């Protein structure tokens, strides 16, 4: 389950905020992506995340 | 930019911040209407921030103007990150002491050349800290050997490293698509790395002196 992954930033140095289900907590969070390689829980919006992760 | 120091106001006039509701990248002025960055910066909704120093306050020497055109290399790699180069189009001319735009190179620079690095990113290598104000810091090329010492199979002819084996000075989140000034033309883009400023694992850039044509060209028929 990639909804049940730690958010990925990736080797690129951009600061570009996107959103990662966080299991632990039960929602959606903000983190810092670099720009490149992300991986599956990474989501433009939170409303995008929880409709593919939520509940996970 | 973990490393560095205050540049000062206004003294690095062509670095320029891409703006999308927040600062996500760097980027350099070429021109009164073109900014050259990186590639995986590429974002819809640009507005690009000229004459910052301290890019949470207005100091009144900024010019913010969207951009109308963003054209990505036609052969970026968003899985090896070749050819990491993006060039974006004002959407009306900057007025250009304070807003200036930077040469392009004529040939490569070589290993051991100094040059200006230059950025808002994070200056934590480990942890988060982002400056209100520009930060600078002169690094040296390094020789194609040990960049693909360091990244095994991961260099191609369109990038190089610059930094310190030893770490604790680097680019960092935040920096991307930023100059790599030496000799006071355009040598570099902040492209990618391992970490921030980790030992043995240099900051890897991309190699500007071989799109030259491609960024006269383009510029001209759009
Ligand atoms: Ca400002």
């Amino acid at each position: 389950d990639f909804c049940l992954e730690p958010p990925y930033t990736g080797p690129c140095t951009a600061r570009i905020i996107r959103y990662f289900y966080n299991a632990k907590a039960g929602l959606c969070q903000t983190f810092v992506y670099g720009g490149c390689r992300a991986k599956r829980n990474n989501f433009k919006s939170a409303e995008d995340c929880l409709r593919t992760c939520g509940g996970a | 930019i973990v490393g560095g120091y205050t540049c000062g106001a206004n003294t690095v006039p062509y670095q320029v911040s891409l703006n999308s509701g927040y600062h996500f990248c760097g980027g350099s002025l070429i021109n009164s209407q073109w900014v050259v960055s990186a590639a995986h910066c590429y974002k819809s909704g640009i507005q690009v921030r000229l004459g910052e120093d301290n890019i949470n306050v207005v100091e009144g020497n900024e010019q913010f103007i969207s951009a109308s055109k963003s054209i990505v290399h036609p052969s970026y790699n968003s899985n090896t990150l070749n050819n990491d180069i993006m060039l974006i189009k004002l959407k009306s001319a900057a007025s250009l002491s304070r807003v200036a735009s930077i040469s392009l190179p004529t040939s490569c620079a070589s290993a051991g050349t100094q040059c200006l690095i230059s950025g808002w990113g994070n200056t934590k290598s480990s942890g988060t800290s982002y400056p209100d104000v520009l930060k600078c810091l002169k690094a040296p090329i390094l020789s194609d050997s040990s960049c693909k010492s360091a990244y095994p199979g991961q260099i191609t002819s369109n990038m190089f490293c610059a930094g310190y084996l030893e770490g604790g000075k680097d680019s960092c989140q935040g920096d991307s698509g930023g100059p790599v000034v030496c000799s006071g033309k355009l040598q570099g883009i902040v492209s990618w790395g391992s970490g921030c400023a980790q030992k043995n694992k240099p900051g890897v850039y991309t190699k500007v002196c071989n799109y030259v044509s491609w960024i006269k060209q383009t510029i001209a028929s759009n």
